[PDB]
């Protein structure tokens, strides 16, 4: 229901944060929303119980990746196989 | 979105010329996991297996982002499997 560009901004906010502090491994940026604005709540620096759901719509094994990042491996490499940002959707 | 692989677990003896084995399963453990789909047929701890139909224990389908990934997912599930008291095409 949330507007297709109102999500993109929320998505963009998150990314702007973790990009600014060079975040390594999975994390989750919690936002609180109302009308047409986000407010940042917390960060869960790890897998959330609810990961599976995101993996089902994006087709990425999140946990599997956690291990490979740890391993020294590359986001867009032969091993993790992450699709370019503009290629990731649902 | 990514790649998937499927295959069937039957009672064909890969040593014997894939003559389906008959008789009664005494132990059945199956892998699941995210990316894995099981479509059980005659595989479960009770089943006695009739010579009468196309043998088919479990339809196994896997699904990751890279084909190689989904390939490993498959292998582990094959490996993680456990059927007893009839030879299987699994190896």
């Amino acid at each position: 229901g949330l507007s297709p560009t109102l999500r993109q901004r929320i998505c963009d906010a998150a990314i702007q944060l973790m990009e600014n502090i060079k975040y390594v491994n999975a994390g989750t940026v919690e936002f609180l929303v109302s009308g047409d604005e986000f407010f940042f709540i917390e960060v869960n620096p790890r897998v959330q119980v609810e990961h599976t759901i995101t993996e089902m719509v994006t087709g990425i094994d999140i946990v599997k990746t956690q291990i490979l990042v740890a391993a020294g491996a590359d986001l867009f490499g032969e091993e993790i196989n992450m699709p370019q940002q503009k290629d990731i959707t649902t | 979105l990514g790649y998937a692989i499927q295959c069937r677990i039957t009672t064909e003896d890969p040593l014997n010329d894939f003559m389906p084995d008959t008789g009664t399963i005494i132990a059945y453990r199956s892998s699941g996991g995210f990316g894995v789909r099981l479509d059980a047929g005659d595989g479960f701890q009770g089943a006695e297996i009739s010579p009468y139909y196309d043998s088919l224990l479990v339809k196994l389908s896997t699904h990751a982002i890279s084909f190689k990934q989904a390939e490993e997912k498959m292998v582990r599930s094959l490996r993680e499997m456990r059927i007893r008291g009839v030879k299987t095409n699994i190896p």
